[PDB]
């Protein structure tokens, strides 16, 4: 429970002379297995609270703690390897390599674990199936589509199990079909293995399929909203509303 | 997959901008593989001269090994610096720092064997012209022939091993340096510490100007003086490379008021912000280059003065000693069948007095003042310099001696002997000896006088040390017709060879100097063109931290030329100012150099000046070029 | 590309492999030269020219490459900044050549869009006063010059209809939508567009259907059962139309029986080639026939697959097909 | 032009310099063989290298002139008969290319003129019930809902007729005729056919027609003078439009004068707009507005000045300026 | 009047198996004096479309006419010197150079046209006091403040006199105060001297300063709204409204 949990987190910029504090009291209670998100405008300090939280950077003032651990009194060596063991990243931009074709490129991952290949090759199965992009195994990514590319970084984050996914706006490159159908199967991908994903967006439709919207003005939050029954409309009414309270 | 498999797709589709990582560790090996077959091949020792002839091969492989590790080091760059975001998104995806640095070095152990491999091969075929160079220097012709010389081979290798074990730190440390990453206005010190700089480079320069024009002539003012100008100018010449050149460059930049196009903003701020940031490399390239040009200088001078000197020590065409070993060889001339000249001309040991002709300090007294083993010798022998009475002429340049010992122009002789004072007056001028270097030990000027004073003096007969044979034994020869096989009869009967000849002796100097050139040679230009690519490889470097400054500035439509021009300026500034104090340097360092010996020569300063030019506007043309292409390609 | 290079700079090669062998041949007859000492200053002139040549390949073969790429393909901008004297020719005659052909096909182009622009407006100023029309004859009276106008306008408006969905045809590729939606409503409204034929003619409907689930766009579907259905009541005469649909296998059978005179079976394959029209009635002359053609082209991209069993004397049958509730995901992949 | 050429070649001649260098200090170092031979047989080297510098100029030189001449002709064969790789790879892509461009520009033209007869057959088709239409409605007796019917098959109808005119402008100019028509009957007809105008709206009119010819092809000139008319009805209601012809000037003036609210005269410039609609009255911006616009271009051969000669209140004089009798032999020989 | 005209811009990018066209006939009517923001979301064709009309870019299809003149008919030298003497920019992000006092690098554009020395300071002088940073003449870009450096770029946007200025999202990496003070001299520069201002965003209370804002969706353009007279609450409403339909 509380795969996440906040306190007092501060973060300031500049050195000396020169002095910016944009992180000004932040307690964040993510519970485990929500689709949480963050929304607000942009120049806030979103990706420097999924910096912080990701142990990515380092807090002035705050402890992080997540599964029981602690973040902020660890060393860089079993740092990075929580990391790989119970993180797993997206961003908005893809990070591909066109040296490999799609299948190989997101089979990286899980190719060091000393692990058997078959294992390997049917969850590549199961996940490409899940996603949709099976056919395109043995293509190189110089010759797909974005909304493609986009899936495959997605599913690449999925293969190696992370209990605890985060994420940057991921429909800032995407078309409007290709971008609910990636929300689709996120939320889809959310209560099938039950992994928190975190992302953080400045885009009212693109939270509406959260359920734990979470505001920011300009390093403090300020409200906190739930789905309840609503069908996907009303609270996208709501969200936007409250939104344009500010 | 197989990781083996992603790094050959990566060497394969790598493999496209390191070229001038190859071609630089190619060169290297090349010459090192060369002067070494060079050393340990077996035909060197048909030279003949005082050194064991391979020795110096081991110091100049210890002074170029050092040379080639630094070029490699620098050039290594090439490799490392392109490699940050791949090495971010590894770090994203979850491999530690020791996968990626395997990773990396697969490749680098590839690409780094195959270039030595190539490069044996290379240098074996050029392998032959560096002999046939060193044959012509010495003038020693045998044949030229070409050997492998396996422990050649050995070396090479254990070396450039070596040197790959100590790039894999670096390598290391780099990418320890790394994360997931993102896949200042003027004190009033400056002013102070620019102005002391140019201040003491003036002051070095000067008093090194007063040394050699003529002051400072006594040996305790030498000393001083040569260690305060060293001092003075490295540390001038360090603090003009950190603190001189923004001082001088914010005069100009502050004299327009904060208006500037394209041109002015890129050359006066990289040059002002980025010639302060690299300091200590500049000090040694620029030192150094005027340092190894002196010497060579001074090299080609000893060289080239061989002929007088060999003259000089060798009174007569031929020389002898020993009175049995003279009447054989006048027996076993007579087969030769040359006009000798041989005289028995009998020289004295006579004591003057040369203390008052001191023209500096009265301090100055050497040894005996009128008892000294100075050589007299009558008017029969030499008949060409005539010399009334109470007058005499010093006979002798020595500018090994005239650097410390100098007389007075008008100091009269007071010969102080016994009882007796010879007042002598300075009219005429000789040069012509009639003892050999054996028996004047540091180099007493001939003295002619007349018969009877000759009489007088012998009779005298001052109990000091006298030589062993007075009538010194040496024969003249004819005009040039017989010399070859003169050489090879006195080699022959000399077996012993504790005499002394002219064609033998004048050549032990023209090979240790010929040696000693060769060496400074090659050194000089192999570090000179290793200084001249370290700069281009830090300005491709600078070019590639530039970018987003012409993504921009091209936007608002500036277009290329404009850009261009601002970086032929700023090159051309860039590879100015270093090239002219290294000059200013070197002729300064050269000049102080030929005083200490004889007369000028002018000759070579000028084909090593060109040359220093020359290869400094190749690379900064080379330069130019890469900058243009990396504009060209920014939007 | 190698031996074109070869084969283009052979002159160069044979000057200097005839100076080496003239070096050789002339140092082997003279003592005064060694001929076992020339081969080593052969070996390194040779040495020289191959990495010369290698370098000299290297940067010449760009530009004619970067055409021979540009050959026929695509991206005539392909062609690179020339840098040698002869480069800087093919690049402008290129260009001197094609601009004459650039320009016309971009007016020519432009001329287009702008006629079809200035179509669709007037279709649309064409649809409002009819509109207009419509509103005021919902309150007359009679009856046979009731049946008579009404007729007449339906016509009217329904090629009205089929004009503007044509000019949708144009510009048909962004368009495309898939969902669940239920025949009965569809099939309510448009039966109450078509009274007016059935009172005249004295056609009735029965509806009795088995499933009901479309999977496909709306507003085609509904101009495609215009399609059928007016066809068919225009092939069938005092016929109560019996629009049945049966899930016969994977496909539903969207049959409509009639028992009119239906369509000879000699003449079966033909009633959907180019431009089709019933040429046994006259007036048909009136509809435009163009109908079952644009049908026809327009019915691939939304997957809906016809079905036709035509006699004479028994009717047509008519059966458009819709798909399963795992076939919409092959659109985005097959 | 041997500068270019030298530029281009410099490479060549540098490797054949360093050659010669590189062999001279090997025979300079080497005792063993000599060194006067070889500087003389250098020398003969060179003397023999500058006849085949000069002999590739000419050739290459030449070639390259051939394809400056054809850059800017209009002779294909100026170009030499490839013969080197480089040569044909350059005259296939130009060919290649041009031949591509060519292929798409008829495409777009011939769709261009294959979409036009589309339209004239489907407005034809689409005409010809207009026509049963209004035979089908001229026999009602209800007063007031048959009045406002006959008002919207009139604004319907003329949309037709003007924008079908504005659909055969196209090929107007292998369209015009001209013949000789008096107004009377045909301004009767124009009377006629807005005679349910007329009654509903009482507009008023007067024909004080001094000069009693005009000159245009029939249907043409039936076009341009309810072209005029109709214009004065949207522009001007229950007024004497005092439509009188005094020839002033070279071109019989059509002195057509309504008495509504005329032109004002701060927009006298503007009416000359291409798409001119008054948008001062919301149903003249449902005009094309090519009307004036048609009638200026097509009346360009017809010489038919739309000269304005406005007083505001009084209402503006139309004078559609058909030009002198004599001036219409113009419009005849186009 | 009407100084910027288009006439159905076609842009495509990609080419054989991967080509994506982002605008489809698109047609742009702007008037002297205006301020039009033509309001996106994250994935529509912002940033191509300012690029397309800015000449950075090119069009696959379509003219344009800036001024009068024919923009697609120049190759690239006409195109880059129009596009300095006529156009300023002002970007989201880095605009000032890093070794270039704040005079000198809102002085750089001037120095083509080579106005003396005391004309160019009064010009200076003058605008730097309507921006209020003024006091900041002689320090250097990495001692100032975020937004101080934004007013810095828009002094260097607006000195040299151009006729259209291209923004994009000026507010995009500011806190909500330098926001609004940065909007408002904007605004006041605007109506001190006629300087239009064409800009992108995504941002509601960005937009609501301005005289219309043009929904595009996908490239292509969806309903307008005109300012006209109520303060700017109502307006933003409007904005509020319209944008809650979609
Ligand atoms: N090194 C830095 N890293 C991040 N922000 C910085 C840095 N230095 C200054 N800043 C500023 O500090 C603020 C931090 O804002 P952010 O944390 O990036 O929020 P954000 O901009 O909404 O996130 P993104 O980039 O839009 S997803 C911005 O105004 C930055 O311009
Ligand atoms: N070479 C390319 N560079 C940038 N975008 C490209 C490129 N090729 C294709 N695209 C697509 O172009 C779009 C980039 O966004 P744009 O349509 O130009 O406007 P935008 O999304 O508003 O930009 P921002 O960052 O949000 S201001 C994405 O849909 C990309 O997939």
């Amino acid at each position: 429970h509380v795969i996440l949990e906040a306190n007092k987190i501060r973060k300031s910029y500049g050195n000396k002379l020169n002095k910016q504090e944009v992180l000004k009291g932040i307690d964040i209670h993510i519970e485990k297995g929500e689709f949480v998100s963050i929304m607000g405008a942009s120049g806030s300090g979103k990706t420097t609270l999924l910096n912080v939280l990701s142990s990515i950077d380092q807090v002035s003032h705050g402890t992080i703690h997540i599964n029981g651990n602690d973040m902020t009194a660890m060393k860089e060596k079993q740092l990075a390897e929580f990391r790989k063991q119970h993180l797993g990243f997206i961003f908005q931009d893809y990070n591909l390599l066109d040296t490999l074709t799609v299948k190989e490129n997101i089979l990286l991952p899980l190719s060091i674990t000393k692990l058997s290949k078959k294992e390997a090759n049917r969850k590549f199965e199961e996940v490409a199936k899940e996603l949709g992009i099976y056919e395109l195994r043995d293509k190189y990514p110089n010759e797909i589509s974005g909304g493609q590319k986009q899936r495959t970084s997605a599913g690449r984050a999925f293969i190696h199990d992370p209990s605890i996914i985060f994420a940057d706006e991921p429909t800032g490159a995407l078309d409007s079909k290709s971008a609910s159908d990636l929300l689709n199967k996120l939320s889809q991908l959310n209560q099938k293995r039950n992994a928190t994903i975190i992302m953080v967006t400045h885009d009212p439709v693109a939270a509406s399929y959260c359920g734990r919207v979470i505001f920011i003005k300009d390093g403090q939050m300020y409200t906190q909203l739930n789905k309840g029954g609503q069908d996907r409309q009303t609270f996208f009414q709501d969200i936007m509303k409250t939104q344009g309270v500010l | 997959m197989n990781i083996n498999q992603l790094i050959l797709r990566n060497l394969k589709k790598n493999l496209r901008n390191y070229y001038l990582y190859v071609f630089a560790l190619i060169f290297s090996v090349a010459l090192y593989f060369a002067f070494v077959t060079l050393q340990y091949d077996p035909a060197i020792n048909e030279v003949k001269a005082s050194i064991k002839g391979a020795a110096a091969i081991k110091t100049a492989s210890i002074l170029l090994v050092a040379v080639v590790a630094i070029f490699i080091l620098y050039a290594n760059t090439i490799f490392i610096k392109r490699r940050s975001k791949e090495i971010g998104l590894f770090q994203l995806i979850g491999m530690t720092k020791h996968k990626i640095f395997r990773i990396l070095s697969a490749e680098n152990v590839m690409l780094y064997f195959g270039s030595l491999a190539i490069g044996v091969a290379a240098g074996f075929s050029i392998s032959k012209l560096v002999l046939m160079i060193l044959f012509k220097i010495v003038d020693v012709k045998a044949d030229a022939k070409l050997h492998f010389s396996e422990q050649a081979l050995v070396q090479t290798v254990i070396v450039f091993c070596g040197i790959y074990l100590l790039i894999m730190i670096m390598n290391y440390t780099f990418i320890k340096k790394q994360s997931i990453l993102s896949l200042k206005k003027i004190s009033f010190f400056q002013m102070l510490i620019g102005a002391l700089g140019i201040v003491l480079i003036l002051t070095g320069y000067y008093v090194s100007s007063e040394l050699f024009g003529g002051k400072f002539k006594t040996i305790n003012e030498l000393f001083v003086a040569m260690s305060f100008i060293l001092g003075s100018v490295i540390i001038g010449t360090f603090l003009f490379y950190k603190g001189s050149v923004t001082f001088i460059s914010n005069i100009i930049r502050k004299s327009k008021g904060g208006y500037l196009n394209i041109s002015e903003v890129l050359s006066l701020s990289s040059i002002m912000f980025r010639m302060k940031s690299n300091a200590l490399l500049l000090t040694i390239i620029t030192t150094v280059s005027a340092l190894a040009i002196g010497l060579l200088s001074l090299a080609y001078i000893s060289y080239y003065s061989s002929e007088k000197t060999a003259e000089q020590n060798v009174a007569a065409d031929f020389s002898f000693m020993n009175e049995k070993d003279a009447k054989l060889f006048e027996n076993k001339l007579r087969e030769s069948n040359i006009s000798f000249v041989k005289k028995a001309t009998p020289v004295l040991q006579a004591n003057v007095d040369i203390a008052n002709i001191m023209d500096g300090t009265p301090k100055e007294m050497q040894g005996d003042p009128g008892n000294m083993q100075l050589a007299v010798v009558s008017d029969k022998d030499v008949k060409g310099v005539d010399v009334a009475a109470g007058e005499a002429v010093f006979s002798g340049y020595t500018d090994l001696l005239q650097k410390i010992m100098v007389f007075k122009d008008s100091g009269v002789i007071k010969v102080k002997s016994k009882h007796e004072t010879q007042p002598l007056k300075y009219k005429g001028l000789r040069e012509e000896f009639l003892v050999s270097y054996t028996f004047t030990s540091g180099g007493m000027p001939a003295v002619i006088v007349d018969d009877s004073l000759f009489k007088q003096l012998d009779k005298d007969k001052d109990p000091r040390i006298q030589l062993a044979q007075s009538t010194f034994i040496g024969v003249n020869v004819k005009h040039d017709d017989q010399m070859e096989k003169a050489n090879e009869l006195f080699q022959q009967v000399n077996k012993k060879n504790e005499h002394l000849s002219r064609l033998d002796t004048s050549a032990a100097q023209k090979s240790l100097f010929g040696m000693v050139m060769f060496i400074v040679g090659f050194l000089g230009l192999t570090f000179l063109i290793t200084s001249g690519c370290i700069l281009y490889f830090k300005q491709m470097g600078e070019s590639e931290d530039e970018k987003p400054s012409y993504t921009i500035l091209r936007k608002l439509g500036f277009t290329q030329g404009d850009l261009i021009k601002g970086i032929r300026i700023k090159q051309m500034y860039n590879f100015g100012i270093p090239l002219v104090v290294g000059l200013f340097h070197s002729y300064f360092a050269v000049q102080s150099g030929w005083f200490l010996f004889g007369s000028e020569v002018w000759a070579p300063m000028i084909m090593v000046m060109v040359l220093y030019t020359a290869l400094y506007s190749i690379f900064g043309f080379l330069s130019v070029l890469y900058y243009k292409k990396v504009i060209k390609s920014s939007l | 590309m190698i031996k074109a290079f070869l084969i283009e700079r052979r002159s160069w090669i044979a000057a200097f492999l005839f100076q080496q062998a003239l070096m050789l041949f002339i140092a082997f007859v003279d003592p005064s030269i060694s001929f076992g000492n020339v081969l080593y200053m052969v070996y390194l002139c040779i040495l020289f020219f191959i990495i010369f040549l290698w370098f000299r390949y290297r940067k010449e073969t760009a530009f004619y490459k970067s055409l021979k790429t540009w050959e026929n393909n695509l991206d005539v901008t392909a062609i690179n900044e020339p840098e040698t004297p002869f480069e800087a020719m093919v690049e402008r005659s290129i260009a001197g050549q094609t601009e004459h052909l650039k320009q016309t096909a971009a007016r020519h182009r432009l001329a287009l869009e702008n006629e079809k622009d200035e179509l669709m407006a007037w279709i649309h100023e064409v649809k409002t006063p009819l509109t207009a029309m419509h509103l005021i004859i919902d309150r007359m009276e009679e009856k046979a010059l009731k049946s008579q106008l009404s007729y007449e306008w339906l016509r009217i408006h329904l090629l009205l209809d089929q004009q503007l969905h044509q000019k949708r045809i144009s510009f048909i590729e962004n368009d495309l939508s898939v969902e669940f939606i239920q025949l009965q409503p569809l099939i309510f409204k448009e039966i109450k567009d078509l009274q007016s034929w059935c009172i005249q003619k004295g056609i009735g409907f029965d509806i009795q259907l088995e499933a009901k689930e479309v999977l496909s766009d709306a507003k085609w579907l509904a101009f495609i059962i215009r399609q059928l259905l007016t066809n068919a009541v225009k092939y069938s005469e005092a016929s109560e139309i019996e629009i049945k649909s049966f899930q016969k296998g994977e496909q539903t059978q969207l049959q409509v029986k009639d028992c009119g005179r239906g369509i000879d079976p000699k003449d079966v394959p033909r009633i959907f080639d180019k431009g089709f029209t019933s040429t046994t009635d006259h007036h048909d002359q009136a509809s435009t026939g163009m109908g079952l053609y644009l049908a026809k082209k327009a019915a691939a991209p939304l997957l809906i697959h016809i079905d036709v069993e035509s006699e004479f004397g028994a009717g047509t049958v008519f059966t458009l097909t819709f798909p399963i509730r795992n076939q919409f995901e092959h659109v985005i992949s097959v």
